[PDB]
This record gives C-alpha cells, sequence and structure tokens, in this order.
C-alpha cells in the first residue's frame, strides 16, 4: 500500500 | 404442538431423506389427526403458505387435495377461508398478494378440491372487469393478469370441462388488450432496441405465451405437480363449488401495481452446450422467472439462503439454470421505476452464487456482464448507473481483475458515447472504493486516457486571505474570522470566495476535517450566504476548490443542506446552472441532486409522523390539540418547500430542454445527441424515483408546466408518467 | 398472519460481544443495541480512508456519522471504525450485505454498538492500538506488520 496512516488529531436542523 | 405445525407444513417440499410424495401422505396424515382440537391453527396456516410462499404453490394445493380426500368439511373450510382471505387482500391493495391466491384457487381444481365450474364463473367476473367504465387501465391489467398467469396451472383441466365458456373469456380478454394504451412501455424498458431482445410489455406477452400454450393443447414441460402421483386418492376426493364472485368495486381509495415490462437478455444460443433455454413466449419462461422472483422475495434478507434456494430450485425438466438466475437477478436490478429490494442485495447474491457455484456460476456472470456492455447504447440511464454501481462494486471484492482489453472498442469511439462512459464512471467508482494509484496499475496503458484524475484540491484580496490563513492556523475565534473580512473590495461575493477557498484549503485532509470545519466556522458561513444569490456562491466556489474530488462535493453538499448553510432550491438552481454545464452528463451531478430531495422527502416524512404521533396521543386520551394545529402548519410549509423543488426541477429541465430541441430545428442538426439522451432520461429518472410523491402534482403540472404546448419529446415523459396509475 | 421461517433475519442479530467500559447492565447493553443505528465495523487496513468507507456504507443507506478508529497515543487509523445511520432499517441493512464483504481487499465485519461515546475511538490495546492486534501471531501489512 504506497499511501500513509491517516493522522486524526483534532446538530441537524432540516 | 402449535410451535411443532407451523415447522412441519414449512419442512414438506424442501430437502429430504424420503421423497416429496411420501412427505405429504405422511403430513396429510398428521394433519388429519390434528383436525379434532386444531383445525382453527391449520386453517389459517395453510391460507398463510397459499399468500406468503408460491414458489412452493403445487406442493401445498396437493396437501389439501389429501386433506379434502379424507375429510370433506375441511376443504369445504378451507375454499371459504381462502375467499375471505383474497376478498382481504384486494380491500387492502395487496394485489401481489391476490395473485397467488387466485392461482392457489385455479391449481386447486386440479387437485379435485374446487369444481372446475366455479373457476370459469369467476374467470368471467374477472374479466369483466375489462367492460367496466370510468375506471384506471391498471385495475383492468391486474384483473386480466390474475386470470392469464393462472392457466400455466389450470389452463387445461378449464378448457376441457368448459370450453364454449371459456372461448368467450378469450374473446374479450383479447379484444380488451388490443385496445389498451402503451403510452407506458418507452419508459419502462431497459433497452430502447428491439434486437436482439424485443423488451415486451408485461400483459402482450404473458398473452403470446398463453396462445402458445393454448396451440400446443396446454401442455406445459416445467411445472412440478405432485398430485398426479396421488391420481387414485384425487378421482374419488368429492369437489366444493366457489361462491360467485364479485370484484370489489374501484374507490379513490385503491392502488393498483403498476404496469412492467419484461426484462430479457438470453435465448438458448447463449449456452450452446447446457439444457435448451425454453423460449420467451413459452409458458415454462414465465413459470421459471416468476418462482425465481418468489424465492427472492421470500428469502433476500439471509444472502447465504436466498443462494441455497435459487440454485437448489426444481422442475420436471432439466434447464440452464445458472442462466435464468443471473438473468432474474438482472431483471429486478434494472427494473423500473425501482427494483424489489435495495440494490446492494444484488451485488451480495450474485457474489454467495459464485461462492455455491464455483465451477460454472462465475463465467455466466462474466458472459452476462459483457452481453451487458456490448448492449449499452440503448440501456436507460437509469439502469446504467446500477450497472457501473454493481459492476464496480463486484470487482471491488474480486480484486479488480477483469479482461479490460476485451473492451478496447471503446477507446475509437466519442467519449460521450455509452461505452467509454460507462468504463470512466466504473473507474471513477472503483477509485473510490480504492484508491488513485491503485486504478492506474489494474487497468492496460491504453485504458488510463479514460482513468479519473487525482483527487486533489486546487487552491487560489490576496492578501486577505493570508491573514484567514494564519487566524485559522492559530485557533481563532468567529469573532476574529468575521472581523478579517471586513477588509475586501467590493466589485459582496469576494468575501465568500476568500472564506471558503481558505477553509476547505486548510481542512483538505479528510471528511472528517473538512466537517469540523463547517461545524467550528457554522456562524460565518450562515452570516455570508443567508441571502439566496449568497448560497449559490458558496456552493459555485467550493465547487472549484474540489471539481477533481466529486466525493467531497457530494458530501459537502449534504453537510452544507443539513446544517442549513444552504437549502435545497439552492442546490437544485446549482445543479442546472452553467458552472456544472461540462460535467452534467457524469453521474455526481445526479447523487447530488438525488440526494438533496431525498432529504426533502424525509423532512416531509419526518414532520408527517409528528403529526400522526400527536394524534395517535389525542385517540388514547379521549394544549394537546394547538400542537396539532401547529403540526398541520409545518407539514403544509414543508410540503410546499417539497413542490417548490420539483417545480424548479422541471422547469430548469424543461428550459434546458427546449433550448436544445429549438436549436436543432434552426440549425438543421439531429436531435437524437449523446447529452440529449442523458438529460431526456434524467427528467425520465425524477419521475420515476419519486412517482407517488410527484403524483399530488398532477393539477399544477398539467395546468402550468407540461402543457399541449411544449415539444412533444418533452411531453412524452409526462404523459408515460401519467400512465404508471392511469 | 406470518411464518417465523420467512421472518428469520439471521444478519441482523446480536453478536456474543459486550463492552466493558459500558457503564450498566447487560440487558440495559441489549436494550440499546436492539434500538441502534451505529456499527462497529473490524478488520479495516490501517490504509483504509474515509473516502472508502463512506463510499460502501452509503449503498445501504444515508450516513449521519463515521467515527474513525484511532491509535490512543498516535492518533492514527488503527484498523476500525464506527458508522452511524438515521434509521435502523438502513443500520440493519449494512449487517445484511456489507457485513462479511470486502473494503480495501480485506473481509469486513460489522457488528451492533451501544451508541458512540467520547473515549471509545480509542484502541484500549496497552501500546495504543486495538487489542486484538497485541496478541496475534501472523504478517498482516495493513495492520501494522507484526503483533506487539
Ligand atoms: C472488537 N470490537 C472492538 N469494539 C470497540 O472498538 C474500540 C476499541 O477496540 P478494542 O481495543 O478491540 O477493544 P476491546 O473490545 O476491549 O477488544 P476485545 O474485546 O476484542 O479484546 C472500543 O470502543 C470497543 O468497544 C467493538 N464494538 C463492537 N460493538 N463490537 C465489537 O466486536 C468490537
Amino acid at each position: 500500500d504506497p499511501r500513509a496512516i491517516v493522522e486524526y488529531r483534532d446538530v441537524d436542523f432540516f | 404442538t402449535e410451535d411443532h405445525l407451523e415447522s412441519l407444513i414449512c419442512k414438506v417440499g424442501e430437502k429430504s431423506a424420503c421423497s416429496l410424495e411420501s412427505n405429504l401422505e405422511g403430513l396429510a396424515g398428521v394433519l388429519e389427526a390434528d383436525l379434532p382440537n386444531y383445525k382453527s391453527k391449520i386453517l389459517r396456516l395453510l391460507c398463510t403458505v397459499a399468500r406468503l410462499l408460491p414458489e412452493k404453490l403445487t406442493i401445498y394445493t396437493t396437501l389439501v387435495g389429501l386433506l379434502n380426500a379424507r375429510n370433506y368439511n375441511f376443504g369445504g373450510e378451507f375454499v371459504e377461508a381462502m375467499i375471505r382471505q383474497l376478498k382481504e387482500s384486494l380491500k387492502a391493495n395487496n394485489y401481489n398478494e391476490a395473485v397467488y391466491l387466485v392461482r392457489f384457487l385455479s391449481d386447486l381444481v386440479n387437485c379435485h378440491v374446487i369444481a372446475a365450474p366455479s373457476m370459469v364463473a369467476m374467470f368471467e367476473n374477472f374479466v369483466s372487469v375489462t367492460q367496466e367504465e370510468d375506471v384506471p387501465q391498471v385495475r383492468r391489467d391486474w384483473y386480466v393478469y390474475a386470470f392469464l398467469s393462472s392457466l400455466p396451472w389450470v389452463g387445461k383441466e378449464l378448457y376441457e370441462k368448459k370450453d364454449a365458456e371459456m372461448d368467450r373469456i378469450f374473446a374479450n380478454t383479447e379484444s380488451y388488450l388490443k385496445r389498451r394504451q402503451k403510452t407506458h412501455v418507452p419508459m419502462l424498458q431497459v433497452w430502447t432496441a428491439d434486437k436482439p431482445h424485443p423488451q415486451e410489455e408485461y400483459l402482450d406477452c404473458l398473452w403470446a405465451q398463453i396462445q402458445k400454450l393454448k396451440k400446443d393443447r396446454w401442455q406445459e414441460r416445467h411445472i412440478l405437480r405432485p398430485y398426479l402421483a396421488f391420481d387414485s386418492i384425487l378421482c374419488e376426493a368429492l369437489q366444493h363449488n366457489l361462491p360467485p364472485f364479485t370484484p370489489p368495486p374501484h374507490t379513490e381509495d385503491s392502488v393498483y401495481p403498476m404496469p412492467r415490462v419484461i426484462f430479457r437478455m438470453f435465448d438458448y444460443t447463449d449456452d450452446p452446450e447446457g439444457p435448451v433455454m425454453p423460449g420467451s413466449h413459452s409458458v415454462e419462461r414465465f413459470v421459471i422467472e416468476e418462482n425465481l422472483h418468489c424465492i427472492i422475495k421470500s428469502h433476500w434478507k439471509e444472502r447465504k439462503t436466498c443462494a441455497a434456494q435459487l440454485v437448489s430450485y426444481p422442475g420436471k425438466n432439466k434447464i440452464p439454470l445458472n442462466y435464468h438466475i443471473v438473468e432474474v437477478i438482472f431483471a429486478e436490478l434494472f427494473q423500473l421505476p425501482a427494483p424489489p429490494h435495495i440494490d446492494v442485495m444484488y451485488t451480495t447474491l450474485l457474489i454467495e452464487l459464485c461462492k455455491l457455484q464455483p465451477g460454472s456460476l462465475p463465467q455466466v456472470l462474466a458472459q452476462a456482464t459483457e452481453m451487458l456492455y456490448m448492449r449499452l447504447d440503448t440501456m436507460n440511464t437509469t439502469c446504467v448507473d446500477r450497472f457501473i454501481n454493481w459492476f464496480s462494486h463486484h470487482l471491488s471484492n474480486f480484486q479488480f481483475r477483469w479482461s479490460w482489453e476485451d473492451w478496447s472498442d471503446c477507446l475509437s469511439q466519442d467519449p460521450e458515447s455509452p461505452k467509454p462512459k460507462f468504463v470512466r464512471e466504473v473507474l471513477e467508482k472503483c477509485m473510490r472504493l480504492s484508491y488513485h494509484q491503485r486504478i492506474l496499475d489494474i487497468v492496460p496503458p491504453t485504458f488510463s486516457a479514460l482513468c479519473p484524475v487525482n483527487p486533489t484540491c486546487i487552491y487560489k484580496g490576496h492578501s486577505v486571505a493570508l491573514c484567514l490563513a494564519v487566524a485559522f492556523k492559530s485557533k481563532a475565534t468567529n469573532d476574529e474570522i468575521f472581523s478579517i473580512l471586513k477588509d475586501v473590495p467590493n466589485p459582496n461575493p469576494l468575501k465568500i470566495e476568500v472564506f471558503v477557498q481558505t477553509l476547505l484549503h486548510l481542512a483538505a485532509k479528510s471528511f472528517s476535517h473538512s466537517f469540523s470545519a463547517l461545524a467550528k466556522f457554522h456562524e460565518v458561513f450562515k452570516t455570508l450566504a443567508e441571502s439566496d444569490e449568497g448560497k449559490l456562491h458558496v456552493l459555485r466556489v467550493m465547487f472549484e476548490v474540489w471539481r477533481n474530488h466529486p466525493q467531497m462535493i457530494a458530501v459537502l453538499v449534504d453537510k452544507m443542506i443539513r446544517t442549513q448553510i444552504v437549502d435545497c432550491a439552492a442546490v437544485a438552481n446549482w445543479i442546472f446552472s452553467s458552472e456544472l454545464s461540462r460535467d452534467f452528463t457524469r453521474l455526481f451531478v445526479w447523487e447530488i441532486l438525488h440526494s438533496t430531495i431525498r432529504k426533502m422527502n424525509k423532512h416531509v416524512l419526518k414532520i408527517q409522523k409528528e403529526l400522526e404521533e400527536a394524534k395517535e396521543k389525542l385517540a388514547r386520551q379521549h394544549v394537546l390539540e394547538e400542537q396539532i394545529e401547529r403540526l398541520q402548519e409545518k407539514v403544509e410549509s414543508a410540503q410546499s418547500e417539497q413542490k417548490n423543488l420539483f417545480l424548479v426541477i422541471f422547469q430548469r429541465f424543461i428550459m434546458i430542454l427546449t433550448e436544445h430541441l429549438v436549436r436543432c430545428e434552426t440549425d438543421g442538426t439531429s436531435v437524437l445527441t449523446p447529452w440529449y439522451k442523458n438529460c431526456i432520461e434524467r427528467l425520465q429518472q425524477i419521475f420515476l424515483q419519486h412517482h407517488q410523491i410527484i403524483q399530488q402534482y398532477m393539477v399544477t403540472l398539467e395546468n402550468l408546466l407540461f402543457t399541449a404546448e411544449l415539444d412533444p419529446h418533452i411531453l412524452a415523459v409526462f404523459q408515460q408518467f401519467c400512465a404508471l396509475q392511469a | 398472519g406470518l411464518l417465523k421461517a420467512l421472518r428469520s433475519d439471521s444478519y441482523v442479530e446480536l453478536s456474543q460481544y459486550r463492552d466493558q467500559h459500558f457503564r450498566g447492565d447487560n440487558e440495559e447493553q441489549e436494550k440499546l443495541l436492539k434500538k441502534s443505528c451505529t456499527l462497529y465495523v473490524g478488520n479495516l487496513s490501517f490504509y483504509t480512508t474515509e473516502e472508502q468507507i463512506y463510499e460502501l456504507f452509503s449503498k445501504s443507506g444515508d450516513i449521519k456519522k463515521i467515527i474513525m478508529g484511532l491509535d490512543k497515543m498516535k492518533k492514527t487509523a488503527c484498523g476500525f471504525c464506527f458508522v452511524e445511520y438515521y434509521s435502523r432499517a438502513d443500520a440493519e441493512n449494512a449487517m445484511r450485505y456489507i457485513n462479511g464483504t470486502r473494503l480495501d481487499d480485506r473481509i469486513i465485519r460489522t457488528d451492533w454498538d451501544a451508541g458512540f461515546k467520547e473515549g471509545r475511538q480509542y484502541g484500549r490495546g496497552r501500546s495504543g492500538g486495538q487489542v486484538r492486534d497485541e496478541y496475534r501471531q501472523d504478517y498482516d501489512a495493513g495492520r501494522g506488520g507484526y503483533g506487539k
């Protein structure tokens, strides 16, 4: 897999 | 023994050590023993299997035959119970269940439970519905269909007992079918072409099949009839008369099935090695496909069970079962207006079928896929989308393995044409399930022209965007970002341009980051796009940032509608605008439109159910009655918003279709271009997807939009839509 | 009426899994699991992007929320996620037709969840990732490599 392990760091009215 | 009774009645006909005849004999005995004090249960359970398991029709009629022979009064009470259940089903507009009950009563004549003159009397009354005036075609259609579709089972037995009476029915039936309207057919055909196979109208086709059956002395070669083995016992059994049957009359509460068009892609020459496939106009082909459809209807939730039951389908003679299964599956997937079950089920069922028959099924599947590709030129756009979605999702489950060079003929054709456009969209869909680089690998180097682009952000008041960049990075508040937007020169569309470009660029890493950005600066968005032309500009800018990543556009437009940054009307206009003129034929546009329409329709539904949950709370109890007056107002405002969304959409279709048709006769060019094919069929799609809602707007649509003044090309689509319930 | 044999819906029944950090009784958890619109999705690649999860799971219905499964220390994708739908029916269809099919060439497994809370996105393994990645002997390129 030639791609990176992604880093995830940081209300319905209708 | 009630739990035991149900499983005993259900299990007969399935896999067994003993034969079918043995199990029926045994069960008929066990059921007669339980008659003294479970007669009520057994009548109701046999009525239920008559209604819910039509794929096992002849197994259960036989069972009733044997019970009738041992106990006449049971057979009497059963025929009464079935007539009650039939009237119950018709009153409740369950016309599809009613057919199964009619066929059950029909085949009970073959088991010497019902007297043949009674069924001819009932069918006299059915076909007499074609004489009734001031009633819709679909009502008449159904009553004919219930009669004609019973004849493969009982057509011999009725014609030998009362041929005089039956010839009148065939005369009245034939006269009706001649004078029927066929306006619907171009809307429901998967392919407009009639080579290699005409996509026939469902009653025309059944008629042809019933004629060939009559011409062959009512001899058919497929239907398993267990009752023939019990001929000794069933001759001596005493018959019952059905009461005279008055068909429940038409009311404006009545809802009849839409007309259909018979899907057809195979004849015997597609499988020369295996058994000979019964032809399009044989009742064998009708009974096979009907039962296969019913098996899926009975087991759609259990994909592995559903595959097993299809593969183990019994018949009197051998048939190329893998071809029939693949056909019946694609017949449902491509059915118009809609498939009977959620689209994705079919992808999975086909996989479970490959697992269950790995030596043969994948080859038949690949052959069919090839044939579908070859016939793309006249395939309806609604169906082509389903084909794209199925095929891309299938490939994603088998390492994207496909002989792409088999389709090299697309590379020399016009990019707008159905075949290369099919391949482009398939590969675009593959990329979404995979990643850009993996799609470049799995295709030949001659096909990388048709590959999708890399899904990247296009980032572009030069100094103002640099200020905002710093403020977002530094974890600033809404007050500060709004303050920075004061310094912008007005030619205010440039405030939105510098805000959207910068926020989406800095949150371009994933969907979660982009969703966090919209939520964090929600108030800045709402202020910038409270204007109608402010909404239109947020969509225009957001497109220019993400025009390489269609999936991101779609999920953003969705979030923007859900949080009220924009509204459905803005998105509707935006789709028919000139900025998406180049990409108008591409799929993602119509994904976004339909997603938008769905949010609107669900919003109405939720408000509508808050209303009935309040009215039912009032009925149980007999301030709350004044809450009902408020909700009836919210419903009407919501329904108004809904109606306007459709009226917008239709207006824009009529405009751009008229603009094409006028310029075609002015310049003398061809009308039927690739762009026109897409557009006219995407209009047709709106009607198909939402026919029940659009039916509420008939008066407004006849008077103000779809009038006699329009080019009959555009008006045909509306008259087609009329025909679905007319 | 109906036949019990046809009502059969085995792909929607509850797994044997329960959540340990769940503040509550088992019968109180089961009651939430039977009304949930929220699915645990196991056996993802660490390279599997939200773009892919959204495309696949959209096929059973409109998605409310994807919450990626994160390493507690690194905040990298450690091989699972949660998927929330607006209706039960759409979640039921995911369990019926997406469960046990491929996503990024891996057979993924879905399960009913009692409902997302804060903290549940993080892997509860000792070294930050999922508990499943600490014990295991096998090599698996998409799941990091060897165990830990
Ligand atoms: C295997 N998992 C993991 N999981 C959730 O994913 C997060 C962390 O995963 P984990 O490290 O595998 O937790 P844990 O369940 O303790 O591991 P396990 O029980 O496999 O030993 C938690 O929110 C956990 O509840 C799950 N949630 C549901 N509903 N069903 C499941 O099968 C699983």
